[PDB]
């Protein structure tokens, strides 16, 4: 929960100064799966890459209450994460097969969310995800459709 | 097009720190003078320091700032001073005293500038001493020790919120009680904000003098622990008079108490002098990371925007309070929607399909 | 550890109280997958829709023991989960190619596991992990066998 | 057929929470009257409340229950005195009590009534005071401090386990050292039961007259923390009296000790009024739950059934006590055998293959 | 975080004494991946098959700082594996499509590190974990290349 | 051949335990003389203990180990006396004494063997009593209480680090203050080593005779807390002691200090005596192990090498301390080339459509 990182290329400074200027077009409208790869890139690339925990640091905490609390959100991110259904060509971050409607979810809820309110406005997280997970399930998205099968099926 | 909905678990945000939050930790580089956690490491990253980001996001809880805006805690010079007693008819103590930055409690314009106080929500502890101990082997060391005051200081009582803080402010007074209204009731601080910046290699002289003994109060070597009471209870922040306390150099006193006869009636005089200076570091490491600049605070829309402003790890004796700093920490992960030019795929196998019936 | 869930379908009571009925054949004897897939389908929904931990609860705890060992149990069973092979069809929960003997575990030691019991007479869950490990691996069961190849490869 | 094992991480059963758990999270809504935690807010699922359920499950340790039935804690009125020296030649002492349902003491039936006691296991804490403070400021707020008795009180000395608690229990009495057999060795309960549900708007009062001194013992203002000790040892569980004492309101008393010459000797009399009561709520929080009705626990197979039974998230004063309470909790993942239709596969791969050849 | 395992086959001592002897071989030049499989295999079935925390030893503890750090490394391993790409025939551990140059990485470093070294001629675990983050993305190794596919397209 | 790196999560290797760890849990077998955590039960694989290994590991910090060799503890025998003033003419104390084995202060050869002392990083808690209690009630239970002595001593001040322990250590003295040279001012330990080894079923007693009052010091009943100080800071390990102490029988003593007049001038005379040793227990639990046999460590290169050495879990009496003891834990995942002899393949679907063509 607390590393010391040296040699990595890139810091957590940097990671998040250089991707404020995405950012910007990322909070007014819908971007394409390629924008979205490219702003998180190098986040995701932090993250993956750090190797122990300080141990120096770490042995000097007194109150463990916030550390323990972030790990609790960690574990439970982690346990979201293994059970989606996520899109081949993508790996960095997961694409779900739920379809955005705009209409249930106008973009203003997206907004507010991407900048970390949770007042009445915001898009509601907890909805959401009982939405994507009754809709991704395996025997509803593993098998290819009819105008799949039959497209490659020309002889 | 097709637009599906996206999970990414590490996103290169930020979230603001609120006073809701339990302590972080930030780490100074002397032992000596300061209490722990230590690491006289430089930042892993010093190339990066400074970068400049404008930054707009919002808050459910109250963010922690520190400066000199709406929103934000002043900071202002906090005093200890330890006390010797010494057996002579001329003295009466000996004194160590250590001046440092730290957390500016409100001011009563009603009385002769007197602290804003409250009694609400007293703490479970040591209550702080009311009196001198007799025996204060190695004074060199100071020894910081956990303590509740008779009554918080008040911090914030506004719009913003209700920020109280149960340790211990230290001033010099008179007892005034058995007296006539001759007595002075006012109190004294022995050093001010320019005792850290102006004028650090020369030396430093502080006289009181009065017809009447001087004694300090309240007593206990014990850092601030402020915390909020409204609109939401949170827990105690101990951690926040460290970034503070580095932003200048802290001073050591030595001086004493002395007593002589002036008009026959006896004569009370305090003399404090200094000429050493201790700069120190302040950090904080990642997840978490500072924002320096102009950081605006809007509470009936809950939004936080600053432009041009800097993201920093440490603090120290160049920082310039024309700035402030609003803590905060990399954000958990974000759902976004996403388009793509075909539709979603779970396995490349179709795929695979297709250039094997080209390839035959 | 502990969020607070106000726009979820179903809340823990509604979860529990519901399956009762459908739990007294599940003690009795085996039932089938698509049984058992109904079972425990609103449970595990509740269990992915949870969406941030609960600040202003969180921030009160001073005794930290029962939470530390109560996520000790999470992550281990998370780390058990990465290792298995499950069934495509099926993404609920987890069925692995482990065939049921019922000479070496009687019905009575399944209807003890599920009744929460660990003496003597009730199901050895180390020892039949043990079992399961060993028959999963991903060099025996990921090619399908010959009389699956041979069936498809008609022409 | 084919039958295979299957792993549930998430199933929807529930387990006894039990005396070798840690101690859990109880939240009151009153912060005025009862220490932390705090939560004011109603079940996030109001209309889920009260559903009836056929509960059939096992056991390791010794389940934690509350009710009036074998293998779970019986409830009582616990008295919390404040008194306050006075300087006056009539009266001794100002009062201030606080009357909540707890858990109720073993009775010594050989003796006068008198509590089970036992010395085994002494745990580490501050002593409980024996002497009055001679000064007590803030009487109208009540500060709850932890406290180590002289001896424990036993809870529960059967087949089903052995429960002690180091708490202090207060009782009224007379200092019967140097004085004769007429002077009575028994204790006094200045509420009982009915003072917490009966005749709520009126006023209520009593009255202790005797020709000796009373006494009150054993001081501290403590909760109950009990623990198992036999077959297996276990922590103390301090939250256990918070459900308790949600279930009937809270009672307030005010008084004082006054002295008279009646015989031509003195005469110490104790009155105690009150006219006003504090209803709570205490919740659980998920995954967490109650199970509230007709609970039976046999030791010898160590089962618990309950018939018709309801799950409750919140405990308040409409509490039934012709019911019991478990506490049970979301259970962990388990192992089941399930059979399938077709053989197991891991990836749809050859099932593709099947259309691709009939759409050719 | 603690255990008492009693009908497993090998308990934690076995299986590091009877590993030492292989354990020679590896510390002294590049052995095959069946030859690592065989010396890793009895230590991974013994941390897939324990079954719940003992209670009467997790309630006695009194500083749980230790305990925090152990679990908040295992936390990281396991993110670090959700996001691995490994071989499909091996599943005991992952094998990464990352070539060995072997003249950036001298076989000293891997051996001070296989030691348990951290100085500065072992090898750099942060570094090489970028490189395989890179190197291992999905669009560049889930669909098999020319070579893989023009062979089995004979007709 | 085709070489890729492999990460292996669990691996069969160990990694040792050093002092910038945080301290592990020590199990004992009796409640009734140690402190917990507490556990009688026998190793779950006692077939498995004392396999032979050989090791060759580097390490970052220094490790923990025990025994008498470079960089490791020393051990060496403790004793804890409790001391109950007795009302007599002719009698000052009577004794209550536990002699166990513990680790051993470094010792000044300039003075009279006394240990070597230091003041640096005095931690926060509970002074060491300096009197002696007026009364001691339940003298057959022994209470151990954390305490700060005076002064620390040193275990460790070479290259391979410096140690320190502010825990007290105690034994018998002189005053010799108000007095002349002829006071000894050497210090008396009443058990050596052969006490706990040597004739454990026959009865064992200690008599001190000298023209002045023996004292007691430091007091406390209190056990080794070392830590490291050079060229690292780390936490203290209070539980080493613990493992210690198990390696041989522990001895409980009794008796008394009496006055008589010898020479026309006061005789003062110390009675020890013992005929009761108790046997006990102490185990780690995996992921945790003990490696026991001739452990050499290289502080140039930092290697630990260990030939036809053994894994253990528990230490019992039966230890031969020409062995020594070296802390280890398993190992983090690792990272490792290994060769295949075909390229790296994500799916089998081309595999399995090798031999669907095949099959037509
Ligand atoms: C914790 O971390 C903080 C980080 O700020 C360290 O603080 C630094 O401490 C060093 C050492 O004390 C300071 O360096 C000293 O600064 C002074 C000179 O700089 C001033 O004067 C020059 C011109 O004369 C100006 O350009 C400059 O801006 C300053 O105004 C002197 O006190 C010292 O000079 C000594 O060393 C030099 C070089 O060796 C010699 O030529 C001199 O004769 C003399 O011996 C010294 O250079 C530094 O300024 C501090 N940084 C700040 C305040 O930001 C703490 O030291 C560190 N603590 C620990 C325990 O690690
Ligand atoms: C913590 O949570 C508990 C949950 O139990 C709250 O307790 C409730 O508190 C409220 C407010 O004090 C109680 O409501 C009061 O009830 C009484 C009236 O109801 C009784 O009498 C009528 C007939 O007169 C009967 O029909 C009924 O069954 C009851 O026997 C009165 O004491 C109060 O009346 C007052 O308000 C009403 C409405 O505004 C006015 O008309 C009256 O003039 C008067 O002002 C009041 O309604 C309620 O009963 C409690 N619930 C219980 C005991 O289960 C705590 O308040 C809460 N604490 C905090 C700090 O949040
Ligand atoms: C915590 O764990 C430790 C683990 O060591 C236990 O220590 C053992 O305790 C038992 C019980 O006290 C000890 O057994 C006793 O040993 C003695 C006999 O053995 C000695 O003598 C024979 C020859 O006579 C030698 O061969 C042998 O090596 C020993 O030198 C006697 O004191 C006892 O005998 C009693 O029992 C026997 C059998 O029932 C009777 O025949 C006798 O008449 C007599 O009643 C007894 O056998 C054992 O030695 C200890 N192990 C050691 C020191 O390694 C602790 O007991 C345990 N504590 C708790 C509370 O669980
Ligand atoms: C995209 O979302 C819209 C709107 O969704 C609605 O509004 C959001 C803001 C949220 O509150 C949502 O929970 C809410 O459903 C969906 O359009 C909706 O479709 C449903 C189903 O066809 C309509 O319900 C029917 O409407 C009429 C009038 O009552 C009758 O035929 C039926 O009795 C039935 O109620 C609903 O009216 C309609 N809502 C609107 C605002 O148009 C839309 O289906 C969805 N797109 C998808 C799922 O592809
Ligand atoms: C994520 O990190 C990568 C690096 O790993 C960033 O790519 C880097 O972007 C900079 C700025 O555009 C490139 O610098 C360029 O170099 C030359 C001159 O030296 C010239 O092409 C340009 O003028 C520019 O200065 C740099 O080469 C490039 N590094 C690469 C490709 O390895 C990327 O911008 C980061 N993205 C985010 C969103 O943070
Ligand atoms: C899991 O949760 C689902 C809902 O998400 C439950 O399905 C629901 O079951 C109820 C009770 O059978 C259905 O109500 C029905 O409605 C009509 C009348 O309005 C009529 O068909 C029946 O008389 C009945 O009342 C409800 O529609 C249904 N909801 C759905 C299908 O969306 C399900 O029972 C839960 N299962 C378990 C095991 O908890
Ligand atoms: C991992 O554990 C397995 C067991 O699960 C170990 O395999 C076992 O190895 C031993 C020693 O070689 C085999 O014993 C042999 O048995 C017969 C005589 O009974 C004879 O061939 C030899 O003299 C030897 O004693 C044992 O059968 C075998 N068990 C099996 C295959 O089930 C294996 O060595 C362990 N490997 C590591 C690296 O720890
Ligand atoms: C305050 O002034 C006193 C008195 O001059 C200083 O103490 C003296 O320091 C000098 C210089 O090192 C020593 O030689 C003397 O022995 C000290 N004592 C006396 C009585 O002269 C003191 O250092 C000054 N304090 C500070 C904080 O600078
Ligand atoms: C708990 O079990 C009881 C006893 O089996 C159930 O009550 C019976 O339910 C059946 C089925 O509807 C009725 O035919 C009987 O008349 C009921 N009463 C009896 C046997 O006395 C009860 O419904 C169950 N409760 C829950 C919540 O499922
Ligand atoms: C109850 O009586 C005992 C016994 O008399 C009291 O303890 C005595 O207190 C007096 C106070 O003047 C002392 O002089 C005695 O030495 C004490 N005796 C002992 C044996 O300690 C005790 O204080 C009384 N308790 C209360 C609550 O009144
Ligand atoms: C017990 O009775 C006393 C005495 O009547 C009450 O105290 C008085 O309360 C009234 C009503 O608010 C006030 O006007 C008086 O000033 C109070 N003091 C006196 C001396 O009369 C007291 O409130 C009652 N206690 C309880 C718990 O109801
Ligand atoms: C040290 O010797 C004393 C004195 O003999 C022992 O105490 C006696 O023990 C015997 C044997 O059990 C008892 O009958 C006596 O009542 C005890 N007291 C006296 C005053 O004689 C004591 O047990 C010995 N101590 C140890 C540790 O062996
Ligand atoms: C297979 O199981 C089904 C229920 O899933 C049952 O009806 C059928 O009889 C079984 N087949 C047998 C026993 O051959």
């Amino acid at each position: 929960f607390i590393f010391t990182l040296i040699a990595v290329i890139m810091g957590l400074i940097a990671v998040t100064a250089t991707a404020a200027v995405a950012g910007v077009a990322l909070h007014s409208s819908v971007q394409s799966c390629n924008f979205v790869n490219d702003w998180q890139k190098n986040s995701t690339r932090l993250w993956n890459s750090q190797s122990s925990i300080d141990q120096k640091l770490a042995n000097q905490i007194n109150d463990l209450r916030q550390t323990v609390i972030w790990m609790g959100d960690r574990l439970m991110s982690l346990e979201h994460r293994f059970q989606l259904q996520c899109d081949w060509n993508t790996s960095d971050f997961c694409i779900t097969p739920q379809i955005y409607n705009e209409s249930e979810h106008h973009w203003d809820m997206v907004r507010r969310h991407l900048q970390g309110r949770e007042d009445n406005l915001t898009l509601d997280i907890s909805k959401l995800k009982e939405q994507i997970f009754e809709a991704s399930k395996a025997h509803l998205n593993l098998v290819p459709g009819t105008e799949a099968i039959a497209g490659v099926a020309d002889g | 097009n097709y637009t599906y909905w996206a999970y990414v678990p590490f996103p290169p945000l930020i979230r603001a720190v609120t006073w809701m939050d339990n302590p972080i930790e930030v780490y100074v580089n002397d032992s000596v003078w300061v209490p722990g956690p230590i690491d006289d490491r430089c930042p892993a990253k010093p190339e990066e320091e400074g970068m400049m980001i404008n930054i707009s996001i919002g808050y459910r809880y109250p963010p922690i700032c520190l400066g000199r805006a709406p929103g934000c805690l002043m900071p202002a010079v906090q005093n200890w001073l330890v006390e010797v007693p010494t057996v002579s008819p001329i003295s009466r103590f000996t004194y160590h005293m250590v001046s440092g930055m730290s957390l500016r409690p409100r001011v009563n314009y009603l009385q002769d500038f007197s602290y804003q106080r409250s009694l609400k929500f007293r703490p479970k502890g040591k209550p702080c001493p009311k009196e001198i101990p007799k025996e204060s082997k190695n004074t060199e060391v100071l020894v910081w020790e956990e303590c509740v005051a008779n009554s918080a200081v008040i911090l914030q009582n506004n719009e913003f919120g209700t920020i109280i803080d149960w340790a211990p402010r230290g001033q010099f007074y008179h007892n005034c009680s058995g007296q006539t209204q001759s007595c002075p009731s006012a109190q004294v601080s022995p050093a001010v904000d320019s005792d850290l910046t102006e004028s650090l290699d020369k030396h430093k002289h502080k006289k009181l003098q009065s017809f009447y003994p001087w004694e300090w109060g309240e007593k206990g070597i014990s850092t601030p622990r402020p915390k909020i009471i409204s609109p939401v209870s949170g827990p105690e922040h101990p951690e926040l008079w460290r970034l503070t306390v580095a932003s200048h150099h802290i001073r050591i006193w030595s001086g004493n108490q002395t007593l002589e006869t002036r008009d026959r009636k006896p004569f009370y005089t305090v003399d404090l002098n200094s000429s050493l200076t201790v700069p120190l570091q302040s950090c904080v490491k990642p997840p978490y990371m500072l924002v320096v600049g102009n950081i605006v605070i809007k509470p009936d829309s809950q939004t936080i925007t600053c432009e041009n402003c800097r993201l920093l790890t440490c603090i120290d004796s160049t920082f310039n309070w024309q700035h402030r700093i609003l803590l905060v920490r990399a954000r958990e992960g974000v759902w976004i929607p996403c388009s793509m030019d075909r539709p979603w795929e779970a396995s490349p196998s179709i795929h695979i399909l297709t250039e094997v019936l080209k390839g035959v």
